């Protein structure tokens, strides 16, 4: 079995030309045929490229794949961008048992300034910890493009399990937001000197840090 | 041109069972694997099975296997997912997909349905509990400051936040909600306001759950350092 | 005072690919052939010293050895003196001019190569790179040697053909894409030899025996057909091809070869025999061995070794299906050019190679190599797999009456002519058909036919004849022949004998597959003619579209049968398969092709029905003109309308190219078409 690993977003402006990588991460890209899909909000995915670099009949030749032995990649690349092209994209390939999805990129195409986030991280409330949980909140608004990935620290650590992040959706303004949640006990709270948010937005890491001591 | 229609779809609690279908038009089915794929609201794309052509070969994803039984029907143009034992993390849109390939063993998904609806949680109806995101010490002045409310654990969608009784607007942002993995919902609603009106006029959020008949006032107050 | 190390070389691929007539291959390798210089630049640190010395190792496959010649260590000197070698052509610098050259016997395959450092008391190694070696028909000392240009460039370097097809009443062709240079076939086509039974059973032996064409042939031969070893295709004559191709729907072997390897090298469903020759000529050729297509009218299969196969009829003229020989209404096969050190001078040249599955061959479906020579002299003791391949050419009939309502059966007539017509091959340089049947035997009625043929079933292992009937009859077709529209036929019977005759004539159509597969009946009809002596008479045959439409198969065949019988005399067989033609499909490039510049193709189709045709697509493929395999939906057509196609291809090479398309839809399966396009530089 292996993995494909797409980036989590990539943005260009209009009229020029974006590529979307997908890695395989054991036996060689060139064993099995990918395939490319895109999708739209509320819409199940169609397919835009077939055996690696074949083209469905109606989609436009301004989609095409390849494949990079070197690499051990498949890449999907769009030329003229337009502003209907913004979606997701998601490769695919397979071994003899299963079929494996890269994990989706979200493609945007620039149709205003790049904006970085802010990020506001609130600890667990005195109501919510005498009601025997914690949870912080890190919330992340005013950012362009609506792609961010969000890692969470316990003390300088990774700690994945009891978070649930949201999706960017879009303020008022036209800009985006997204929030994070790490569900704690209050004794895992207590017991460290401290819990971090990190947001990482355009190859840009902003962190916000608090700590149970910091109520003094 | 081709037609997936997928059925079967629905609300179960953890343990139960459902039986998908899929009902397929405008090509030779008998000549094509096909294939489930299901995408929980917010993620990614998941493989969960594939039957051959003649229905001799039969994959699944770890994460189903022993539980989920992929079949098809030549008569009746249809294939079945029966999913037994059904975990909350099952919860997903289930799509039904035609397999691209003629004639050799490759996989991809040429033609995929609008997709069905499961949804797994023991979840009743519930209001939620609202607690404050206190605006912090470092915000006597200086600039703008962050304060907000934290609406944990409501069943089912939605909430809807105002603020001082839709006085305030400005600066305003209610995100999505998430699910936890126990059933239950959770948002917050943040507003940035002036760090130097923090003492004077009150911030309260105004928390409305209709589908519990519930709406909650909650006072933001700054924090004692 | 540094020790002696590499530090880079220059391979120099372009150069020595075009002069190892390697440069068409779509690859970034260094691909070589046997037997042939190279010239590479290996830049070291220091000049070298006295005291220091270079050698050169190869080595291919999992098992290297010297005495195997599948390892080879050899050191960078003046001499060649035979095996492998590396002549310092000149120092300048630090940088050596090196010709590195291997034996004409080497083995083909995926190679490493690296060095061997000898300086300061010291011995090193560093691997400098790996190639690829193929056979040299060029080298007039390599066994696949073949030395007429225009014949290497058809039999070697000509990645698009033409198998011809059809009956004996009507020959026709359909283009074929080898495309042996296009992306990943020379891989797949070394992969196959990485797969086989031998290669897992013993790789040693495996890899040792690949400088011998006889052995990669016969191993191809093998692993081109899935039984056995899940090689690349499924065989399918059942006329249903659910999960699969129509075995008439492909045009080439590059779909055919990736599919199976980007499957995980399971079989690609399905093929016939057109389809497993044309993927065994590609191989054969992306490798070196010149070669092929043949294609065999009224082909025989034997399978009790006798020379001689049955064909049964029933009284009311039904054709049956018993006993386990057959004859189809052709078989393809290919022809590989080397010599044959196993059978002696006599017997080199052109060698039947078969990766049809038909019979086990020492327990595996594989077929020869077999001196086509050989088989002409009707030597059938000599490797290999020759009993089955005389009698495919020039086998006995026998037709046979049975009747199931007695369990009698009797003899009807022999007929010793009848089976190996116009055995073809595409003509070099042109898609003319080159007849070669006066390779494979005497001419039929000659002494020699018959003596040849007595001497092969010699080196293998009561009738009364009747009167000269009086009846003689003969079926011909009336106006055209086309799915969609009726079948009309004559039958001609004439009375020979003094006496009056009253004869009685049981007639049957069959939809058949072109190997005589019998797929349903769909027309039957008794008659009965008096005929005075000397009277020949007429009786009309007419089959609606209505009546064979729901039978017909891809092959568009039906074999239509009248027995025929007077009293006190045997039946009389009349005999006639005919083919349907398909509506018109064409092809048409709307200006002239060039190098790297796009050029618009129109595809025009006209439903000749009266109802709608649905599920219309077209595949379109050709070498040096589009990369891989485009695929057009095409909307439902109503009855009686045409449909224009358009679509833009990047000729990549130039020369005389070919594009084909097949043209499939409810109603007409696997419609054929063929352009021939002149690329300008
Ligand atoms: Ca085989
Ligand atoms: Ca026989
Ligand atoms: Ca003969
Ligand atoms: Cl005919």
């Amino acid at each position: 079995n292996f993995m494909l690993t797409q980036p989590h977003s990539v943005s260009e402006s209009p009229g020029k030309t974006v590529t979307i990588s997908c890695t395989r991460s054991s036996g060689s890209i060139d064993s099995n045929y990918v395939q490319w899909y895109q999708q739209r909000p509320g819409s199940a995915p169609t397919i835009v490229i077939h055996e690696d670099n074949q083209r469905p009949s109606g989609v436009p030749d301004r989609f095409s794949g390849s494949i990079d032995t070197s690499s051990n990649s498949a890449s999907l690349t769009i030329s003229g961008l337009k502003t209907e092209d913004e979606a997701d994209y998601y490769c695919q390939s397979y071994d003899p048992s299963n079929v494996v999805f890269g994990g989706g990129t979200k493609l945007t195409v620039l149709g205003q300034p790049k904006a970085a986030p802010s990020v506001t991280l609130f600890p667990p409330s005195s109501e919510e910890l005498q009601a025997n949980k914690a949870t912080l909140v890190c919330l992340i608004s005013d950012f362009y493009p609506g792609a961010v990935t969000v890692a969470w620290k316990a003390d300088s650590s990774p700690v994945k399990a009891g978070v649930e992040t949201t999706t960017p959706s879009k303020q008022s303004n036209n800009k985006y937001a997204a929030s994070s949640y790490l569900s704690l006990t209050p004794e895992q709270w207590k017991s460290h000197r401290s819990y971090s948010c990190q947001v990482t937005h355009e190859g840009s890491t902003v962190e916000k840090t608090v700590a149970p001591t910091e109520c003094s | 041109e081709v037609q997936l229609v997928e059925s079967g779809g629905g609300l179960v609690q953890p343990g139960r069972s459902l039986r998908l279908s899929c009902t397929a038009s405008g090509f030779t089915f008998d000549d094509y694997a096909m294939h489930w794929v299901r995408q929980a609201p917010g993620k990614g794309l998941e493989w969960v099975s594939r039957i051959s052509w003649n229905s001799r070969s039969i994959a699944y994803a770890d994460s189903v296997k022993g539980r989920f039984t992929i079949s098809r029907d030549s008569a009746k143009n249809s294939l079945y997912l029966q999913m037994n034992s059904l975990r909350t993390e099952d919860t997903a849109l289930y799509y039904c997909a035609k397999d691209h390939y003629l004639g050799s063993d490759s996989y991809g998904m040429d033609v995929w349905g609008q997709g069905t609806t499961v949804t797994v949680s023991s979840a009743s109806t519930k209001g939620p509990s609202v607690f404050p995101l206190a605006p912090s010490s470092k915000s006597t002045s200086g600039g703008t400051a962050a304060l907000g409310c934290l609406v944990k654990d409501y069943f089912p969608e939605p909430v809807t936040v105002s603020w001082n009784s839709g006085a305030l607007t400005s600066g305003v942002h209610t995100f999505p909600a998430v699910l936890q993995s126990s059933g239950l919902y959770s948002l917050s609603s943040v507003v940035t306001v002036p760090s130097s009106s923090l003492g004077t006029q009150t911030y309260i959020c105004n928390v409305n759950h209709k589908p519990s008949n519930t709406k909650v006032d909650k006072r933001v107050e700054p924090k004692s350092c | 005072m540094a020790a002696l190390g590499v530090q880079s070389i220059n391979w120099q691929t372009a150069f020595n690919r075009q002069a190892h007539h390697t440069d068409k291959f779509s690859s970034q390798e260094l691909i070589l052939r046997r037997g042939q210089n190279f010239q590479v630049l290996m830049i070291m640190n220091k000049g070298l010293g006295s005291n220091e010395r270079l050698e050169f190792i190869v080595s291919t496959g999992p098992y290297p050895s010297e005495s195997a010649m599948t390892k080879a260590v050899f050191p960078l000197s003046n001499g060649s003196s035979g095996g492998w070698s590396a002549v310092l052509q000149a120092s300048n610098g630090n940088t050596l001019t090196i010709s590195i050259s291997s034996p004409a016997s080497a083995p083909i395959g995926r190679y490493t190569m690296a060095l061997q450092i000898f300086s300061q008391g010291g011995i090193s190694s560093v691997k400098l790179g790996t190639f690829i070696l193929l056979f040299n028909p060029w080298l007039n000392v390599d066994s696949v040697f073949m030395g007429n240009h225009a014949e290497r460039e058809e039999y070697v370097q000509e990645d698009a053909g033409i198998i011809f097809v059809g009956s004996t009443n009507r020959i026709g062709m359909i283009g074929w894409n080898f495309g042996q240079f296009e992306e990943d076939i020379l891989s797949i086509c070394l992969s196959i030899l990485d797969r086989s039974l031998n290669f897992r059973r013993d790789a040693a032996t495996d890899v040792a025996s690949r400088n011998d064409p006889k052995y990669v042939g016969r191993v191809l031969s093998a692993m081109i057909n899935s039984n056995d070893d899940n090689g690349v295709l499924a065989g399918n004559w059942s006329g249903t091809y659910t999960g699969g191709r129509d075995p008439r729907s492909w045009n080439g072997s590059v779909e055919i070869l990736k599919n199976w390897k980007k499957s995980g090298f399971s079989p690609v469903r399905y093929g016939q025999c057109w389809v497993f020759a044309g993927t065994l000529n590609t191989a054969l050729r992306s490798l070196g061995i010149p070669s092929r297509v043949i294609t065999n009218f009224n082909s025989a299969h034997d399978t009790d070794r006798n020379l001689s196969v049955d064909v049964y009829y029933d009284p009311m003229g039904n054709p049956l299906d018993k006993g386990s020989d057959s004859v189809w209404n052709f078989h393809v096969w290919n022809e590989g050019w080397f010599v044959r050190s196993d059978l002696g001078p006599s017997y080199g040249g052109w060698q039947v190679l078969d990766a049809t599955p038909q019979e086990r061959s020492q327990g595996v479906f594989q077929c020869g190599p077999a001196s086509v020579i050989g088989v002409r002299e009707g030597d059938v003791q000599l490797n290999f797999d020759m009993p089955f391949i005389f009698a495919e050419v020039n086998a006995d009939r026998i037709t046979w009456l049975y009747d199931n309502t007695t369990g009698k059966q009797w003899k009807n007539s022999v007929n010793s002519h009848t089976i190996g017509r116009y055995i073809s091959t595409k003509a070099v340089g042109s898609n003319a058909r080159m007849d070669v049947t006066d390779k494979y035997k005497y001419p039929e009625g000659s002494d020699q036919e018959r003596q040849v043929f007595q001497k092969a079933l010699g080196k293998l292992k009561l009738e009364t004849e009747e009167q000269e009937p009086s009846i003689i009859g003969k079926l011909k077709v009336a106006g055209m022949l086309a799915v969609g529209k009726e079948v009309n036929l004559v039958l001609l019977l004439k009375n020979l004998s003094r006496d009056t005759k009253t004869v009685t004539v049981n007639m049957t159509a069959w939809t058949i597959i072109y190997n005589g597969t019998l797929v349903h009946e769909v027309w039957k009809d008794s008659a009965t003619m008096s005929l005075d002596p000397e009277e020949e008479a007429e009786h009309p045959i007419k089959i609606s579209y209505a009546q064979y439409e729901k039978y017909l198969k891809s092959d568009n065949m039906i074999r239509i049968t009248a027995v025929c019988k007077v009293p006190d005399e045997s039946e009389v067989v009349v005999e006639r398969d005919i083919i349907l033609d398909n509506p018109t499909l064409t092809l048409e490039v709307l200006n002239e092709a060039r190098v790297r510049k796009p050029v618009n193709v129109q595809m025009l189709f006209s439903n000749p029905l009266d109802e709608p045709v649905r599920d219309c697509v077209l595949m379109v493929e050709g070498s040096g003109l589009l990369l891989g395999n485009l695929k057009i939906d095409v909307p439902t057509l109503g009855p009686k309308e045409g449909s224009r196609v358009r679509f833009d291809i990047l000729p990549s090479r130039s020369g005389t190219k070919q594009l084909l398309a097949d043209f499939s839809c409810n109603k007409f399966p696997a419609i054929k078409a063929m352009l021939s396009i002149d690329v300008a530089e």
